[PDB]
């Protein structure tokens, strides 16, 4: 019913919340592992894609 | 089941904004206080271009061919965009997957991945193996291991860092031996036997063209020596800055070990190192414009205690007559400077030093105790001035390590704790630590060493009583 | 009774000494790109590709690829655990530890060759009567000794050499490639009317340049509605930004030690408490619902029970449970049909609150568990005069989980009705862990 | 394995003398050194008795401690009458004797009677207001046994204080009450003297 | 029957490769790691103790010199392990910080096991020559380098009483 | 039975170089 989202509420409430440069931070950090793992596989696909075309014939 | 484009208008498109994308990025990405002094030691020229040449960085050539090679490939693809029912096709050259060039670009991708990964995988695994923490070489630690001793302090420290590995790469080739026998002979000839006793026979001992001229260097530059030669004190003012860093390697590992003595002598050898002092002569030789003749003159004849600056400096005004005569003493122009110029060095004198717990009356055993020690810096996140010391190229912010050990035992208690600012001539400070308290009941008796760096002199040494209870 | 087997499994050695973080980096790197450049080859008795994919809905939980050399690579590990550990809560020293790996190991290995001989014989590849007398146990062989050298790396990777485990970074690379490459895609897909490309970025510039009308030209590179666009990306970057943002939220309570005194501390209860399990395995319940419908639908075609279980149709299931249990397609699907939006809705929110109160339980992070674990260690609430930590503990604990639970299936169920780019399930799963990847690494060397 | 050295024995004398060439003159007096030491224990054990084995160091004769106990005794009685020469040469002479004898005997007792020896020397020498000499012979006893003697830090000290140096004196006294009651009483009243 | 020989001859190939360039990596990596410095200066007591045995054989030379030679062999062996326990704590505790490189970690258990098999080897020779004689060499050998040792700093403190005499006369 | 962790990563090299070998031989002999 209410009483869940109350409680809810209350707890989000009673919660801290993060700053700004923390934040930031983390945000960079995640998006720089993001974007690494991101590049890596796309290279790895668009160099694989010719030369498995060649390959199989 | 793809559809290459062979007539040449997508392709273009692709490749355009991909090196576009890399390319404007690599391109916009790519596109405190000091101490006053008026006096100027001789070799200035060498000196200041020493400490120019310390730091140096570029970061232009590894952008410049790849921002200019996306430029060149930017402006080739618009030239050949301004010269010009389901099915799916890739933005791809004809010529890769026809029947001639395809065992080409296979053969080159099978040695590109076969040869460039491992190679490069393997360069960076040997090119970061050798570096320590301490930015110094695995092979001059290993070989500075071995060479520690039991209770070696002051002299045998020096011979037992003139092992390190920088002087392999300083003076390689032919520039050993190009005037061994005259630094070897200044050295041993021009030193009284107060500076070395036995240090002559080990310095005699040892066969190797490298080592040998590396101490010899390092005694000529540790004693002020002024060797004519106007090619080598190009390398005594580095072969100084070497043995720093060799120096701060040596503490890590005498700190590795239990024992007391080595502790203080590298401590020692780090003040003797960034002046230009002598290990065991005069602390005197701290203000500007002394030298071996003053000093000798101005705390006597032949004395075995060494006036420090405190108790030099503490005398009435008979020091103007007995320092500063002036047949080829000193001259008051220069005595004026060298006075206002001691008037400014920092000396921490502490005043109060109780261990307290946090939370809590009476230390409980095996608790986390801290200690408070407040002093105040009264001269003879804020920044304290750099080092005074003009004879090393690089500047070198005077720190401090505060530990302490017990007499029973000629062993260390804690690990030091090193720090270099403080909470701003003088206005009281604070300076904290905290550690783990022993585990069973009963006083202990402590002595903190206030020892520095930076600076010889200036060293507190009082003794606390511990106390636990339950 | 398996001691004679474990000197003959090939084993990693063990590390001498602590290795540093630099290297222990480099390895995770190394291996993660050796997993990528195997799983982008493909295998060579390959004949005949044009067949409906079987458990298609398990290939992003996996993280496989169909017809390339890491069809089965990740099975048998996960597989080998899954039992293992069912067995031995159903039913110690190092000699009989020894064994159970290798007991472990072996049944993985077997496992493996069992399933690529069901996945060979089941007519994946083609009828094996026309393949080959020996292409058969070639792709056999070849597919087992990829299944053990991909669980040989793990082992390596797990044993100390890695940061971490291996399912989770394999789990997140095919999510992050499948995401990085609906953005920059060179494929052109020309259905009529000129070709297009796939890749956003790239159909943005190309139709801005080779269109007449630029204002026709972004109306089309925006509100595509049939091809990845950048409102998605951008709906797919919000959601990455309010997922980091809203994962730091920790309730710190104060508490400080009673075997040592003056020592502080905090124990912090995050508001995604069991961060990644009521997403992982609410996908799985699902993946594995649609599989079985898809299943049942193509044996009977024609009854009750499977018209009303789940219909399928060009695949995508509609009008049955498993077309309620599917998320809406895009925005306007969404408001064609509001009921199935509100009961996807209610049963996504309901199952993972659900699922997360009852995995807290058998995790064992409960109150009850947690409470004792501190007590044992000696740890005591610091409040003013509030000596209760089981009261505070039993209070916060169980509404943070099962608040966290609906909040986490709120953000999956936002995320995939917005437009974000791939499925929310995995934009979540590769979010967590990498962000839980991050925080180990900057608690350990710097 | 090893590097062959051609020796040379000289018969009737029992010890073995190198042969000219490692080559080297640095290798040639180490083991000039070495095999000199050799011969000095060749002497020792060929003085030891008829079979060569060195006896275990657990038990002591006692005709050595007794030698030195009457040498110390009639030393400390002549010094008690007046005079210092004869007595510092008895001294002197015991510690010559206490030296000269082998090292596979337990160190601990030859230690303690140089430790004594040496205090009572620089005793001695402190009644013939030799300074120096008794600073150094201070040094030595104490250097031999630190724990467990408190007149020797004090006469060192004490000679310091007469001699100058004031900052060795408390250095000096300041590691004597750090090591550690009479003892404790005389440190603090030769560092009040400061 | 082409169809069964060809997996099979592929899978041996693949096994094949795998074992050959296992055993040449093993023996690089053997061959590479017994190819060290040596720890300690070499051993120059064992070397004349060697050399007068080799000197008895081919040939008069007595007994008691042999005795006198494994002696001294016996007192630097047990200084040498003195030096090799007091480094290995150090050595352990710094080797985690990570200020010190990998192969000095592995040249002091080469040294360790070296010293290991030379003990063994110096009281089975010792064993050889008087019945029960080998824990009393090692008990004289400690005995004797720590009196060694002590004689020598005292004579060294000692050496200095003319230089005193002399800064005292001068000041006086 | 105990692996180096160089072993198992110059294996995958080779198992990934083995395969592209058979692919290429087996385009060979059916070209000819």
């Amino acid at each position: 019913p209410r009483d869940f989202l109350k409680d809810g509420m209350q707890f989000i409430h009673k919660c801290q919340k993060p700053d700004r440069k923390e934040f930031k931070k983390v945000c960079q950090a995640v998006a720089i592992g993001f974007v690494a793992m991101g590049a890596i596989g796309y290279i790895v696909k668009l160099v694989h894609i010719p030369i498995n075309n060649i390959l199989v014939a | 089941e793809y559809n290459y484009d062979e007539n040449g208008q997508f392709f273009p498109f692709f490749v355009l904004t991909l090196t576009g994308l890399v390319t404007l990025p690599l391109t916009y990405s790519l596109l405190a206080p000091r101490i006053k002094s008026d006096f100027k030691p001789q070799h200035d020229d060498i000196i200041q271009n020493q400490k120019r040449k310390r730091l140096r960085k570029e970061r232009r050539v590894k952008r410049a061919i790849a921002v200019v090679v996306g430029w060149a490939i930017i402006g080739y693809m618009v030239y050949l965009i301004i010269v010009t029912s389901y099915s799916i096709g890739i933005a791809l050259p004809k010529l890769i997957i026809e029947e001639g060039s395809g065992k080409y670009v296979l053969m080159l991708y099978a040695s590109l991945l076969g040869i460039l990964l491992p190679y490069i995988v393997g360069r960076w695994w040997y090119g970061s193996q050798r570096y320590t923490r301490e930015k110094v070489l695995a092979a001059s630690a290993g070989n500075m291991f071995r060479e520690y001793e039991g209770t070696m302090i002051g002299g045998p420290i020096v011979n037992a860092l003139s092992t390190g590995e920088e002087y392999k790469e300083m003076l390689s080739g032919p520039k050993a031996e190009e005037g061994l026998a005259k630094v070897e002979k200044k050295v041993l000839a021009l030193d009284e036997k107060i500076l070395s006793a036995k240090d002559r026979e080990v310095l005699r001992k040892i066969d190797n063209p490298v080592r040998r001229k590396a101490l010899a260097l390092l005694w000529a530059y540790l004693n002020r020596i002024d060797l004519e030669d106007p090619v080598l004190n190009e390398e005594k003012y580095e072969a100084g800055s070497i043995a720093l860093s060799l120096t701060e390697s040596f503490t890590a590992i005498a700190l590795a070990f239990g024992n007391l003595i080595p502790i203080i002598g590298a401590y020692r050898i780090s003040q003797c190192i960034v002046q230009a002092i002598s290990p065991g002569s005069s602390p005197l030789l701290q203000l500007p414009y002394f030298t071996p003749k003053v000093v000798e003159s101005v705390e006597g004849a032949d004395v075995k205690t060494h006036l420090s600056v405190q108790k030099y400096l503490d005398m009435p005004e008979e020091r103007r007559r007995s320092l500063t005569v002036g047949p080829g003493l000193l001259t008051e122009d220069q005595y004026n400077s060298a006075i206002a110029v001691a008037k400014q060095l920092p000396l921490f004198a502490i005043s109060k030093a109780f261990f307290k717990v946090a939370g809590e009356r009476v230390v409980t055993p095996s608790s986390l105790v801290q200690l408070v020690i407040k002093g105040r810096i009264i001269p003879p996140r804020v920044q304290p001035p750099l080092a005074h010391a003009p004879y090393l190229p690089r500047d070198h912010p005077p720190r401090w390590h505060i530990f302490l050990a017990d007499a029973k035992q000629g062993k260390i208690a804690v690990p030091p704790f090193t720090f270099t600012t403080f909470d701003k001539t003088f206005n009281m400070q604070t300076l904290r630590m905290q550690f783990q308290a022993p585990p069973q009941v009963g006083n202990f008796s402590f002595v903190l060493h206030m020892i520095s760096d930076s600076y010889m002199g200036f060293d507190v040494k009082q003794e606390i009583t511990l106390q636990v209870e339950d | 009774l398996i001691k004679p087997f474990t000197p003959l499994l090939p084993e990693v050695a063990a590390p001498e000494t602590k290795v540093p973080f630099n290297q222990k980096l480099m390895w995770t790197g190394l291996t993660l790109l050796i997993f990528l450049v195997m799983s982008q080859m493909p295998l060579y008795g390959i004949v005949s590709s044009d067949t409906s994919d079987p458990l298609y809905w398990l290939r992003m939980m996996l993280a496989s690829n169909r017809g390339t050399l890491m069809e089965l690579g990740i099975t048998p590990i996960i597989s080998s655990g899954m039992v293992f550990q069912l067995l031995a809560g159903t039913h110690d020293l190092k000699t009989d530890r020894e064994l159970y790996q290798t007991a472990q190991k072996l049944f993985a290995i077997i496992l493996s060759f069992g399933q690529a001989c069901v996945h060979v014989l089941t007519g994946l590849y083609g009828q094996p009567s026309d393949l080959g007398a020996g292409i058969c146990v070639l792709l056999i062989v070849q597919l087992v000794v990829a299944g053990l050298v991909v669980i040989l790396l793990d082992e390596l990777l797990q044993k100390g050499y890695g940061l971490g485990s291996g399912i989770s970074l394999f789990i997140a690379t095919n999510i992050c490639e499948s995401i990085v490459w609906k953005a920059f895609s060179p494929t052109t897909i020309n259905t009529g009317r000129g070709p297009e490309f796939e890749g956003a970025i790239i159909a943005l510039f190309h139709l801005l340049l080779t269109w007449p009308d630029k204002q026709r030209a972004l109306r089309e590179a925006f509100y595509r509605q049939s091809l990845p666009n950048i409102m998605n990306l951008l709906a797919t970057l919000l959601v990455f930004a309010a997922v980091i943002y809203l994962q730091g939220f920790r309730v710190e309570i104060p508490v400080k030690s009673a075997r040592q005194r003056g020592v502080r501390g905090s124990y912090p209860v995050r508001l995604f408490y069991t961060s990644n399990m009521p997403i992982m395995l609410q996908s799985a319940l699902c993946s594995n619902v649609f599989l079985i419908s898809q299943m049942l639908y193509s044996r009977f075609s024609d009854n009750l029970l499977v018209r009303l279980l789940g219909v399928w149709e060009p695949l995508h299931a509609a009008s049955g449970i498993a077309y309620y249990m599917s998320p809406p397609l895009n925005f306007k699907e969404a408001l064609l049909d509001p009921v199935h939006t509100v009961v996807y809705i209610t049963f996504m929110l309901v199952a993972c609150a659900l699922f997360s109160k009852t995995w807290i339980e058998v995790s064992g992070s409960s109150p009850r568990d947690v409470a004792k674990q501190l007590k044992d260690q000696g740890l005591v609430m610091a409040g003013h005069r509030e000596q209760s930590m089981y009261k505070e503990l039993k209070r916060v604990i169980p509404t943070a989980a099962a608040f966290g639970g609906a909040c986490i299936g709120a953000l999956s169920v936002a995320s995939d009705l917005l437009g974000a780019l791939g499925s929310g399930t995995g934009i979540l799963l590769a979010v967590t862990i990498i962000y839980g990847y991050f925080e180990m690494a900057a608690r350990e060397g710097d | 394995t090893y590097t062959h050295y051609p020796l040379h024995l000289d018969p009737s004398s029992k010890a073995v003398s190198l042969a000219t060439t490692g080559q080297t003159p640095a290798q040639t007096e180490a083991v000039e050194a070495e095999l000199q030491q050799l011969n000095a224990l060749h002497r020792s054990l060929i003085s030891l008795d008829p079979p060569n084995v060195p006896p275990p160091p657990l038990p002591i004769n006692p005709k050595r401690s007794a030698q030195i106990t009457k040498l110390k005794e009639t030393a400390n009685t002549a010094y008690k009458r007046g005079n210092h020469g004869e007595a510092v040469r008895l001294y002197s002479y015991a510690i010559e004797m206490a030296a000269g004898r082998p090292g596979w005997e337990p160190v601990n007792l030859a230690r303690e009677e140089l430790s004594g020896l040496y205090a009572n020397r620089a005793q001695a020498h402190m009644a013939q207001q030799m300074w120096p000499e008794g600073w150094v012979d201070a040094k030595c006893s104490v250097e031999s046994k630190p724990v467990g003697n408190a007149k020797g830090w004090w006469r060192g000290g004490k000679c310091l204080v007469e001699m100058g140096r004031y900052d060795e004196a408390r250095a000096w006294i300041e590691q004597a009450l750090g090591i550690e009651s009479d003892g404790g009483k005389e440190l603090a009243a030769l560092l009040e003297e400061i | 029957w082409l169809t069964l020989v060809v997996p099979f001859a592929y899978l041996g190939v693949l096994i094949g490769c795998l074992a050959t360039f296992s055993s040449l990596y093993r023996r690089r990596k053997a061959a590479k790691a017994a190819s060290l410095e040596p720890w300690f200066p070499p051993h120059l007591q064992r070397d004349i103790y060697h050399s007068l045995l080799h000197l008895d054989q081919q040939q008069r030379v007595p007994e008691t010199v042999l005795k006198a030679a494994l002696l001294r062999r016996a007192a630097e062996d047990i200084k040498r392990v003195m030096a090799i326990r007091e480094q290995k704590q150090a050595l352990a505790l710094l080797l985690q910080r990570g200020s010190v490189g990998d192969e000095l970690w592995q040249r002091f258990l080469r040294a360790e096991k070296e010293m290991e098999d030379e003990v063994r080897d110096v009281v089975a020779e010792a064993n050889s020559y008087a019945p029960n004689w080998g824990q009393v060499i090692f008990q004289s050998a400690r005995e004797m380098d720590a009196n060694a040792t002590y004689r020598a700093r005292m004579e060294e403190y000692q050496a200095t009483v003319a230089e005193e005499r002399a800064w005292w006369d001068k000041k006086r | 039975l105990r692996v180096d962790p160089v072993v198992v990563l110059v294996l995958s090299l080779c198992f990934i170089f083995s395969v592209v070998g058979l692919h290429v031989i087996a385009k060979i002999t059916r070209k000819f």
